[PDB]
C-alpha cells in the first residue's frame, strides 16, 4: 500500500504515547490513595487533560497533557520509593 | 462531559490554609565542608 | 550542506513546524518556482 | 522472506586515511534522505562495538525524529577500509526525494575534511546540472 | 474578579464552606474550601 | 488502612449487593475480587474471622463470625464460589440498612457484657453495591451505631479509629458515586472508594490498603502491583559484580536469606579475590553495600579432579556472603524462604508439626515441576520460566551434559554431575530458556500458595546460548541448565545460620 | 579546573569541569572531547592518551587527568622534575545536533 | 436571579457598618426561609412536585416511585390544620408504612407535617380526608423523638378518595392503581 503521508504518522505517535499513560491512570490515581493529597490533588487535575486531549486529537493539549502526566508519574515514583 | 473544561467533580479544592506551620527540630550531622554541614529537606508546601 | 537549526524552548510543548527552502536564481536546489522544497517536523520541548 | 517485508534500503559507508601511519579519533556527520529513518538494532550493535561509541541522547531517542546521525570512530586504518552498515525504511511517501550525506573529519582539525553524497538513481548523489565550459546550470527537472 | 454570592448561615459552629471555578479551552481549575464560625446572636460580658 | 500482626484477632465483614442493578459478569467480578484477597491475607498467616452476607430486598447470612468454619479460608471461598447471581434475584432489592444490622447483630454481644478482647479485636468492612439503596431506611445511622457500640471517635483520650475501617467497591455498570463517598470511611492518605475500572489490576488495589507494619520481615511475598519496580518483583534479587584488576569486572546474581546474609554461587568468586573488590546492591540503588566477609562451602573445590583430567569442578557451588551492615527490610527488601524453616511450614501453610521430609516430599516430587529463574535485558531484570526435570526424563537432562564443551570424552557421567545438581533446560515439556553467563548464582525459584520459595542456586549450563554477551536467536535443543540443590547442603546451611534465628526444624 | 594550580603528589590528579551554554543563556546538550598537555617555556609537549570523551549534559561535563596517567604520559618517572612547569587544557565540543563546534582553551 | 447588596461603612471604621439587600419580589431582598423557635430551614425551592392532572399515568408514575431517592411512602389522614408564624402544622394520622421510614412504625398515632405558610396558596390540604405521600431523608428533620416531617419541593402528595369517591368514573381507575401499589410495595419492593 501506499506509506502514511507525514503528519498521520506523527500525530498517530503522538496518540499512543497517550494512550500508553492512560492505561496505567487509574492505577496511578489508586496509588495515591495511600499518599499525601497533594498527589491525589495534583493526578485528577492532570488526568482529565489527559483524557480529553487524546479524544479531541488537538495536538497543542496532547503534547501539554503528555509531559504534564509524565511529570506527576515521577512524583508518584519518587513518593512511593521514598514512603517504602 | 465533552465540553471544554474541567468537570466539576474532579476538580480538587485547596483546603490547608494554617497560617504558621514547620515546626521541627534537626540537628546538623552531616559532613562538614569547610566545617559547615549541608542538610537537604524535601518539604511538602501547603495550599 | 547547509545546517538550518530550529530551536524550541517551551517547557512542555512539542511543535509541528512547516519549514521551507525558498527558490534562488543564484542557487540550484529542489525548489523552483513551480514545486517548493518543504518540510513538516517536530520538534521536542527544551530541545533543537 | 521471514514475512518483515517493506520498502527497505541499506547503506554502506567506508573510509581509509591516506596518511603514513594511522588516524586517530575521528567523527562520522551522517544525515538521512528525507522520510528514512534507519533501522534503530543496527547501530546498537555498532554503539557496543570495540573502538566505536554512539552518545546516549542521540542513541536512545531514535526511530522518526532522527535526521542527523552522529557517530565516533576511535581510529582508522590507513591500509585498508573500515566499514559499517545499517537499514533504512521510507515512512513520508513523497517524489523527488533529498539526497543524504556523510562527512568525515577529526576533533582536532574540522578544515580538511572530504563529504560524499548518495541518491538510489544518481552514482555520486549530485542530482542532475548541466555545463558549458564555466557556465552551469540546474537541471533537476523534466526533459520538457 | 471578585464574584459575589449569597449565602444564609443555618446551623451554629464552625461550618463548610465550598467553591469552584473553571476555565473553558484550558485544563486549570482551582477550588477553595474553607471554615467560618456561626455564632449565635449576643455578646461577651464579665460581671462580678 | 489494615495492620496484619501474627497475633492478629480480625472480624473481616463481606456485604455484596445482589439486585438487578449490578449484573452477573459484573457479580462475578465482585466475586474474583474477594477470592484473591482472601488468598492474600491468608498468604500472610493471619487467621481472621470471616463473614459472608449477600443481601437483595432481604440479606442472607451465608458465613457467621461466630462459627468455627468463620476462620478457614479455602472453606469460605469454597462458599463464595457455590453463591449464584440468580440465587435470590427473585427478591431484586436493595436494603443496605438491613444488612449492616445484619453486620451489627454479629458484633453486638448477648446482654451487657462484651467478651474480653473486644478492645483488642480489629474489624474490617467491605461493601460492593452500585450506590443506589432503594429499600429500608437510611443506611448511614447504623453505622453511627457501629460507631457508638465499638466506642470509635467518641471519646479524646482513646479515639479508637485504628480499629475499624469500610471500603466500598463501585461494581456494577452504572454507579452512584454520591451515596458510595458517604457511606465509605473517611480517612487521611488512605483509599477507601474503588469505581468500576478500579476491577482491574487488583495487586494495586490491595497495595494501598494493606499496611505491612507487623509484617515486614516475612519471607517470599512479592508486590505485583503495575507501578511496583523489578524489585517490588523481587525483593530478594541481589546484583553482585566482582571488579578486580586484571580478572576485571563480572557479574552475578544473589538471593537474600537474611539481614546479614545473601546467598550465592562460589565459582564466581575464588579465594584470591578481596571484600574491597566486590560490591552488592539489592534494593536498586547505586550505593553498593559493603561486605565482611564470604563464606565459602568447606567441600567446594573448582580444582578436585584437575590431575585427573576434568578442568573445572562445580560440586558444592555454593557461599554466604556477610555484610558490614545489616539490611532493614522494606517493600523492594525481604528474604527468599530456605527449605525445612518455620518460615517455610507458615508460608506453605502446614502445622507446625510438619518434618523436613514431608516439605522434601511437597517441593521436590518426582515428575516435571515449574519453576523460574530472573535474567537481565537492557539493564533490566526479567522473570524466565522453566521446568525441574525430577521425573523419568531426569537420566535424559543428566546425558545431554554428555555435549559440555571440555567434557566431551569424560567417560563417567555420574562423577561429573553429582546429586546435587538439579537440572532445567530443553525442549520437552516445554521450552526452558538458558542462563547467560552473568544470570549465574542467582536462586532456582518454585510458587506455591501465593509465596515464592528458593530450591535452588544457579550454576552453570551445558552450551553457553549467550555467549556473544546475548541471547538472541535460537540454539539447539538440547542445551540444559543445572542447579545445586539445597537439600543436600542443609546441614551447612543449619549450622552456619542458626545464629541468624530463621527456625530450622 | 577545581584548583587553578596542580599538586603534584595529588593521587586524584588534576579534575577540570566543563561548562557549555548558548550564547542566550540556556544549557547545551553534546559530547566534549578533551585532551591535556605539558607546556615547559614557550614550547608545548602533548600527552596522546590523555583523550577522554564525554557527553555535555545539563550543561556541563566533568574530566580529571589522574596522576597515574601523567606519570605514565611523561618519560621522566621523578615527581621532582615536574615542578615549575606548567600545563594546558585544549578542549572540542560538538552539540548532538552535530551543526556547531567550538574549541577552547585553559593553559599556564 | 441573585439579590444585589449594598454595604456602608467609613474609612476610620470598617466594623460598624450596615448592609441591605433588594430583590424585584423581596422586601428586604432576603428570599424565602422557614423557621420554627431557634431552629431554620432552607426554602427557596417549590412547595412541592405540584402535577396538573393531566398525567393520570398512574402506572409509570407509581414504578418510578421505586426510584432509590424515596426513603418513606405513607398513607396518611389529616386532622387537624394550625397556622402559626411563617409556617403552618398539619397534624396527620398515619395508617401503614407502605415503604421504608427510617424510624420506627408505631402506626394509629398522630404524627406533625409542617409546610410554609406561604405554600397554602400552592395546594390547601383538607381536614379528614386521606392521603397518600412520599419523600426523602432530608425532610424529616429535627431530633429524636420530636422528629418532624417538612413538607417542600421533593415531596409529593395525593389525595387517596373515600369509598364513595371512589365510585365516581374518573377516580374509578385512580383508587385502582393506588390500591395495586399499596400492595405492590409491600410484596415485591424495588428491582433495581
Ligand atoms: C460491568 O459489566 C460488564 C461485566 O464484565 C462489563 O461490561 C463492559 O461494558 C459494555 C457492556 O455494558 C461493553 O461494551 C464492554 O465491552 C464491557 N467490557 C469491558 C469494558 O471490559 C464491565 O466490566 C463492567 N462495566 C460496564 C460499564 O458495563
Ligand atoms: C480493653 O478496654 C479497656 C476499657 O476499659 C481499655 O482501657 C484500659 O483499662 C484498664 C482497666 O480498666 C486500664 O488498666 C488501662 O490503663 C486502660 N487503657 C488505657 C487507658 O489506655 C483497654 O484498651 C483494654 N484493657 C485491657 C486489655 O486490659
Ligand atoms: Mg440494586
Amino acid at each position: 500500500t501506499s506509506l502514511p503521508t507525514s503528519n498521520e504518522y506523527q500525530n498517530e505517535k503522538l496518540a499512543n504515547e497517550l494512550k500508553s499513560l492512560l492505561d496505567e491512570l487509574n492505577v496511578n490515581e489508586l496509588a495515591t490513595g495511600s499518599l499525601n493529597t497533594y498527589y491525589k490533588r495534583t493526578i485528577k487535575i492532570s488526568g482529565q487533560k489527559a483524557m480529553y486531549a487524546l479524544k479531541s486529537k488537538d495536538f497543542k493539549k496532547m503534547s501539554e497533557a503528555k509531559y504534564q502526566l509524565q511529570k506527576i508519574y515521577n512524583e508518584i515514583d519518587e513518593a512511593l520509593k521514598s514512603k517504602y | 462531559l465533552d465540553e471544554d473544561i474541567i468537570a466539576e467533580e474532579n476538580i480538587v479544592s485547596r483546603s490547608e490554609f494554617p497560617e504558621s506551620w514547620l515546626w521541627n527540630v534537626e540537628d546538623l550531622k552531616e559532613p562538614p565542608k569547610n566545617g559547615i554541614s549541608t542538610k537537604l529537606m524535601n518539604i511538602f508546601l501547603k495550599d | 550542506e547547509i545546517r538550518a537549526v530550529l530551536y524550541n524552548y517551551r517547557q512542555n510543548q512539542e511543535l509541528k513546524v512547516r519549514v521551507e527552502l525558498l527558490h534562488n536564481p543564484a542557487f540550484c536546489s529542489l525548489a523552483t518556482t513551480k514545486r517548493r522544497h518543504q518540510q513538516t517536523v517536530t520538534i521536542p520541548p527544551k530541545s533543537s | 522472506r521471514p514475512q518483515d517485508a517493506k520498502n527497505t534500503m541499506i547503506l554502506e559507508i567506508c573510509t581509509r586515511y591516506r596518511g603514513d601511519q594511522d588516524a586517530t579519533m575521528s567523527i562520522l556527520d551522517i544525515s538521512m534522505m528525507t522520510g528514512f529513518a534507519p533501522d534503530t538494532d543496527d547501530l546498537k550493535q555498532l554503539a557496543n562495538g570495540v573502538d566505536r561509541y554512539i552518545s546516549k541522547y542521540e542513541l536512545d531517542k531514535a526511530f522518526s525524529d532522527r535526521n542527523t546521525l552522529i557517530i565516533y570512530l576511535d581510529k582508522v586504518s590507513h591500509s585498508e577500509d573500515d566499514c559499517l552498515a545499517f537499514k533504512v525504511h521510507q515512512y513520508f511517501n513523497v517524489e523527488l526525494i533529498q539526497p543524504g550525506a556523510v562527512k568525515v573529519y577529526a576533533y582536532y582539525n574540522l578544515e580538511e575534511s572530504c563529504t560524499r553524497f548518495y541518491h538510489p538513481e544518481k552514482e555520486d548523489g549530485k542530482l542532475n546540472k548541466l555545463c558549458r565550459d564555466e557556465l552551469c546550470r540546474c537541471a533537476e527537472e523534466n526533459c520538457f | 474578579l471578585s464574584v459575589p454570592y449569597v449565602i444564609v448561615p443555618l446551623k451554629t459552629g464552625l461550618q463548610e464552606v465550598e467553591v469552584k471555578a473553571a476555565v473553558y479551552h484550558h485544563f486549570i481549575s482551582d477550588g477553595v474550601r474553607k471554615s467560618l464560625k456561626v455564632v449565635p446572636e449576643g455578646i461577651r460580658m464579665n460581671k462580678t | 488502612k489494615i495492620v496484619l500482626d501474627p497475633s492478629g484477632s480480625m472480624n473481616i465483614y463481606l456485604v455484596l449487593d445482589g439486585s438487578g442493578s449490578i449484573g452477573a459478569s459484573n457479580f462475578t467480578g465482585a466475586k474474583k475480587c474477594l477470592v484473591n484477597l482472601i488468598e492474600k491475607v491468608a498468604s500472610y498467616g493471619v487467621k481472621p474471622r470471616y463473614g459472608l452476607v449477600t443481601y437483595a430486598t432481604y440479606p442472607k447470612i451465608w458465613v457467621k463470625v461466630s462459627e468455627a468454619d468463620s476462620s478457614n479460608a479455602d472453606w469460605v471461598t469454597k462458599q463464595l464460589n457455590e453463591i449464584n447471581y440468580e440465587d435470590h434475584k427473585l427478591k431484586s432489592g436493595t436494603n443496605t440498612k438491613k444488612a449492616l444490622q445484619a453486620v451489627y447483630s454479629m458484633m453486638s454481644w448477648p446482654d451487657d457484657v462484651p467478651p474480653e478482647g473486644w478492645n483488642r479485636t480489629r474489624h474490617v468492612i467491605i461493601l460492593m453495591t452500585d450506590g443506589l439503596h432503594n429499600m429500608g431506611g437510611d443506611p448511614i445511622t447504623v453505622i453511627d451505631e457501629i460507631r457508638d457500640l465499638l466506642y470509635i471517635g467518641k471519646d479524646r483520650k482513646n479515639p479508637r479509629e485504628d480499629y475499624l475501617d469500610v471500603y466500598v467497591f463501585g461494581v456494577g455498570p452504572l454507579v452512584n458515586q454520591v451515596n458510595i463517598n458517604a457511606l465509605a470511611s473517611k480517612k487521611d492518605n488512605e483509599q477507601h472508594v474503588f469505581k468500576v475500572k478500579d476491577m482491574e489490576n487488583l495487586e494495586d488495589v490491595f497495595y494501598q490498603m494493606i499496611d505491612e507494619s507487623q509484617s515486614l520481615s516475612l519471607c517470599g511475598m512479592v508486590w505485583e502491583h503495575r507501578k511496583g519496580t523489578d524489585y517490588h518483583k523481587q525483593p530478594w534479587q541481589a546484583k553482585i559484580s566482582v571488579i578486580r584488576p586484571s580478572k576485571g569486572h563480572e557479574s552475578c546474581m544473589g538471593a537474600v536469606v537474611s539481614e546479614y546474609f545473601v546467598l550465592t554461587a562460589a565459582h564466581c568468586f575464588t579465594v584470591d579475590d578481596k571484600e574491597h573488590s566486590i560490591k552488592v546492591s539489592v534494593g536498586g540503588e547505586k550505593r553498593d553495600l559493603e561486605i565482611e566477609v564470604v563464606l565459602f562451602h568447606p567441600n567446594y573445590n573448582i580444582n578436585g579432579k584437575k590431575e585427573a583430567g576434568i578442568p573445572e569442578f562445580y560440586d558444592y557451588d555454593v557461599a554466604l556472603i556477610k555484610l558490614k551492615n545489616k539490611l532493614k527490610y522494606g517493600q523492594t527488601i525481604r528474604p527468599i524462604c530456605l527449605p525445612c524453616t518455620e518460615g517455610t511450614t507458615r508460608a506453605l501453610r502446614l502445622p507446625p508439626t510438619t518434618t523436613c521430609q514431608q516439605q522434601k516430599e511437597e517441593l521436590l516430587p518426582a515428575q516435571d515441576i515449574k519453576a523460574l529463574f530472573v535474567s537481565e535485558e537492557e539493564k533490566k531484570l526479567t522473570r524466565k520460566e522453566v521446568y525441574i526435570k525430577n521425573g523419568d526424563k531426569k537420566g535424559s537432562c543428566e546425558r545431554d551434559a554428555q555435549y559440555a564443551p571440555g567434557y566431551d570424552k569424560v567417560k563417567d557421567i555420574s562423577e561429573v554431575v553429582t546429586p546435587r545438581f538439579l537440572c532445567t533446560g530443553g525442549v520437552s515439556p516445554y521450552a526452558d530458556p538458558n542462563t547467560c553467563r552473568g544470570d549465574a548464582g542467582g536462586p532456582l525459584i518454585v510458587h506455591k500458595r501465593s509465596r515464592f520459595i528458593q530450591v535452588g542456586v544457579i550454576s552453570w549450563g551445558v552450551v553457553d546460548v549467550c555467549k556473544n554477551q546475548k541471547r538472541q536467536k535460537q540454539v539447539p535443543a538440547h542445551a540444559r541448565d543445572f542447579h545445586i540443590n539445597l537439600f543436600q547442603v542443609l546441614p551447612w546451611l543449619k549450622e552456619k545460620l542458626q545464629d541468624e534465628d530463621l527456625g530450622f526444624l | 579546573p577545581t584548583e587553578k594550580f596542580y599538586y603534584i603528589y595529588n593521587e586524584k590528579g588534576l579534575e577540570v569541569t566543563i561548562t557549555a551554554r548558548f550564547l542566550y543563556g540556556k544549557k547545551v546538550e553534546g559530547t566534549a572531547f578533551v585532551i591535556f598537555g605539558i607546556q615547559d617555556g614557550e614550547q608545548r609537549i602533548s600527552l596522546p592518551e590523555s583523550l577522554k570523551r564525554i557527553p555535555i549534559e545539563d550543561g556541563s561535563g566533568e574530566v580529571v587527568l589522574s596522576r597515574k596517567v601523567l606519570l605514565d604520559g611523561v618519560q621522566n618517572p621523578r615527581a621532582e622534575d615536574l615542578v615549575g612547569k606548567s600545563l594546558y587544557v585544549s578542549a572540542t565540543v560538538i552539540l548532538h545536533s552535530g551543526s556547531d563546534m567550538v574549541q577552547a582553551e585553559r593553559s599556564g | 436571579i441573585q439579590p444585589g447588596a449594598v454595604k456602608v461603612y467609613a474609612y476610620y471604621n470598617l466594623e460598624e457598618s450596615c448592609t441591605r439587600f433588594y430583590h424585584p419580589e423581596k422586601e428586604d431582598g432576603k428570599l424565602n426561609k422557614l423557621c420554627r423557635d431557634e431552629l431554620c430551614r432552607c426554602a427557596e425551592e417549590n412547595c412541592f412536585i405540584q402535577k396538573s392532572d393531566d398525567k393520570v399515568t398512574l402506572e409509570e408514575r407509581l414504578d418510578k416511585a421505586c426510584e432509590p431517592g424515596v426513603d418513606y411512602v405513607y398513607k396518611t389522614r389529616l386532622v387537624k390544620v394550625q397556622l402559626s408564624n411563617d409556617f403552618d402544622e398539619y397534624i396527620m394520622a398515619i395508617e401503614q408504612t407502605i415503604k421504608s421510614g427510617s424510624d420506627e412504625v408505631q402506626v394509629g398515632q398522630q404524627r406533625t407535617f409542617i409546610s410554609p405558610i406561604k405554600c397554602r396558596e400552592a395546594l390547601k390540604l383538607e381536614e379528614k380526608k386521606h392521603y397518600l405521600m412520599w419523600g426523602l431523608s432530608s425532610d424529616f428533620w429535627g431530633e429524636k423523638p420530636n422528629l418532624s416531617y417538612i413538607i417542600g419541593k421533593d415531596t409529593w402528595v395525593e389525595h387517596w378518595p373515600e369509598e364513595d369517591e371512589c365510585q365516581d368514573e374518573e377516580n374509578q381507575k385512580q383508587c385502582q392503581d393506588l390500591g395495586a401499589f399499596t400492595e405492590s410495595m409491600v410484596v415485591f419492593g424495588c428491582p433495581n
